[PDB]
RNA sequence: AAGGCGGCCCCCUGGACGAAGACUGACGCUCAGGUGCGAAAGCGUGGGGAGCAAACAGGAUUAGAUACCCUGGUAGUCCACGCCGUAAACGAUGUCGACUUGGAGGUUGUGCCCUUGAGGCGUGGCUUCCGGAGCUAACGCGUUAAGUCGACCGCCUGGGGA
RNA sequence: GGGGCUGAUUCUGGAUUCGACGGGAUUUGCGAAACCCAAGGUGCAUGCCGAGGGGCGGUUGGCCUCGUAAAAAGCCGCAAAAAAUAGUCGC
């Protein structure tokens, strides 16, 4: 393939599940694993260890593109917004940038309705 | 809160960085506030009973310590 | 009349029209009798978001005492011309003379 | 001369060194002007050795505004090695309140009588 | 200790863009008079300077976004 | 004024408040009937329709669950014209006006004093908290009164039935 | 068109911002990595090896110790100026 050097993280965690998403510079996703998929189901999905072996997953994924370098944007809420890139230090992929690319609509929207 | 890494800085206090911007910016409190639409009365009557806490403490540790107690 | 305050920014390509914008819009002003104050061309400079996939542009200031009829005109054909990115007119209470804090 | 009127309402002061600064002579032409300050004069101490903060240079301005001294400059002061580890234990622990009592001379320089309250 | 009661500026101009980017943080966002000290008057005519900036491009609308 | 009003810019426009002056010279207050404005939901006509979402469908929990919770989802929300005239339309406190110990703040002017640094001495308007005598069935209100009074208006005479 | 006023310290004057924080230098007095020097104090010992340790991470290329296989020392951030966790009940 295209075994090319730089990478960008994606990690949507949100409030059940927890999404990492090694993508390129330019935006094709390259790999990806998710907390749901790495052994999980239900209730145990909404934990940071889900999260960190989802990272381990996607190491193993993209431990063959050369992959030495990775800027991190962190999205969401929830359990892994830490410990998903103390699992990307873990795999260890060098990190210049973590960025929080949380969508906040600046009253946009209406939400839904609060759950009694 | 883009937070770059600096030379010489290990990852831990990176991340001990950029977890203390991001909380103070205030991204975790503003989804959670964001979530469910809180209708403008409870907005209003949140609003007022937070600044009544606020300012009954603030009154109240004076109010409270004006004495002994030992 | 008014203090209308003018402050407008032009397409990067279409830098070298830009003294043209200044010698008509000038004479669209002057020729309804009425007053023109202060007048900078602040150059190129580059934007803090892309504005229309554009990443630098050509801020123009201007004070002008002016009708509200040539005011108006002014700002449809600010929104007709296809060299101006934004443009905005701001109603001041007094009339300025002295330099703007970027220039120096 | 000056004065702080920040803490001028406030508390009195436990302990009195002769730690002035040794404030230097680009701004004469301010300090012979009148318009006074010793605002914000809380001076920590540490390893940058009593590094005062953010002291206002005098807004009269003479040197036409690029460079009279600085805006705001840190700055030390002149104690014994032995009073800047006794008053160096005492503040390097709590984020203090210390401020200057007065601003005057002796025939050299602005001294200051600097002061904790508590 | 409000800056523009302290050195007596009568109406705040919206392009001293460096004395506005002191009063937007390090998102985009505006520090409150909680954070500043400055008197609720001025507060608001900077609201309206950084407002103004903000559709200018001067300043950033939010130091994420391109 | 009440409902209410929340990015920025322009056009039209009402109201308040402050300062020294000037002026008209009781022109004032309240107001039955009468009129005007009056959230949301609703209706009519015509547009729009991203989100949200009564009705509705499916999934569960349940003894059953026509509910909460989940996945969808049409009215409606929105824009212009109208109609309805109701709310715990609340400060559960009609308007106007006078007099009566204080403190804490906020807000918006303004006079003076050396703004002698981000001060200090007063006068206005508006506004939230604590509280005195007074009052009150008590709770509490307390110079913005539920205090002491005056003018005019509205309303109640046991609970249901209603 | 000249004279006086700012070369701040009434000049025949010696740091005096007592000692700042970092100096190029000298007598004094006390450490073995400040030292000539013992077997001067002292013996199964020595210099240089290698490797591992506070709820978590970092820090001494070193504090402590060990020899054919894995263990005990000194310090920081981990919110206390408004803050972090729970379906099933009808009479
Ligand atoms: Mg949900
Ligand atoms: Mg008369
Ligand atoms: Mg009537
Ligand atoms: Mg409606
Ligand atoms: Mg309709
Ligand atoms: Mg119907
Ligand atoms: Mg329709
Ligand atoms: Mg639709
Ligand atoms: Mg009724
Ligand atoms: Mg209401
Ligand atoms: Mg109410
Ligand atoms: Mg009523
Ligand atoms: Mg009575
Ligand atoms: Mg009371
Ligand atoms: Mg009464
Ligand atoms: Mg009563
Ligand atoms: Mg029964």
């Amino acid at each position: 393939r295209k075994q090319v050097s730089d990478g960008v993280a994606h990690i949507h965690a949100s409030f059940n599940n927890t999404i990492v998403t090694i993508t390129d510079r330019q935006g094709n996703a390259l790999g990806w694993a998710t907390a749901g998929g790495s052994g999980f189901r239900g209730s145990r999905k909404s934990t940071p260890f889900a999260a960190q072996v989802a990272a381990e997953r996607c190491a193993d994924a993209v431990k063959e593109y050369g992959i030495k370098n990775l800027e991190v944007m962190v999205k969401g809420p929830g359990p892994g917004r830490e410990s998903t890139i103390r699992a990307l230090n873990a795999a260890g992929f060098r990190i210049t940038n973590i960025t929080d690319v949380t969508p906040i609509p600046h009253n946009g929207c209406r939400p839904p309705k609060k759950r009694r | 809160p883009v937070i770059k890494v600096r030379e010489n800085e290990p990852f831990d206090v990176a991340l001990r960085r950029f977890k203390r911007s991001c909380e103070k910016a205030g991204v975790l409190a503003e989804v959670r506030r964001r979530e469910f639409y809180e209708k403008p009365t409870t907005e209003r009557k949140r609003a007022k009973a937070s600044a009544v806490k606020r300012h009954a403490k603030k009154l109240a540790r004076e109010n409270a310590r004006r004495t002994r107690l030992y | 009349m008014r203090h209308y305050e003018i402050v407008f920014m032009v397409h990067p390509d279409q830098s070298e029209q830009v003294p043209g914008m200044i010698e008509r819009y000038t004479a669209a002003i002057t020729g309804a009798e009425g007053k023109i104050h202060r007048l900078e061309d602040w150059g190129r400079r580059q934007l803090a978001y892309p504005i229309n996939k554009l990443h630098k542009a050509h801020y123009v200031l201007m004070n002008v005492e002016a009708p509200q009829e040539v005011i108006d005109e002014l700002e449809t054909t600010f929104r007709f011309n296809d060299a101006v990115i934004r443009s905005m007119v701001m109603r001041t209470k007094h009339a300025v003379t002295e330099a703007s804090p970027m220039v120096k | 001369i000056a004065l702080n009127k920040r803490a001028r309402h406030e508390y009195f002061i436990e302990e009195e060194f002769e730690a002035g600064l040794a404030l230097q002579g680009w701004e004469v032409k301010s300090l012979r002007a009148g318009k006074a300050n010793i605002s914000d004069s809380y001076v920590l101490l540490r390893d940058g050795e009593a590094f005062l903060f953010g002291a206002n240079i005098t807004p009269m301005a003479v040197a036409s505004t690029h460079v009279v001294c600085d805006p705001t400059r840190t700055r030390k002061l002149l104690l014994n090695q032995r009073e800047l580890d006794s008053l160096y234990g005492r503040v390097n622990r709590e984020g203090y309140t210390v401020v200057a009592l007065s601003l005057y001379w002796k025939n050299a320089w602005c001294k200051v009588k600097i002061g904790v309250a508590k | 200790f409000c800056r523009f009661t302290a050195e007596g500026v009568q109406e705040i101009d919206y392009k001293d863009i460096a004395t506005l980017k002191n009063y937007i943080t390090e998102s985009g966002k505006i520090v409150p008079s909680r954070i500043t000290g400055t008197r609720a008057k001025y507060q608001r005519q900077l609201a309206r300077a950084i407002k103004r900036a903000r559709y200018l491009s001067l300043l950033p609308y939010t130091d994420r976004h391109q």
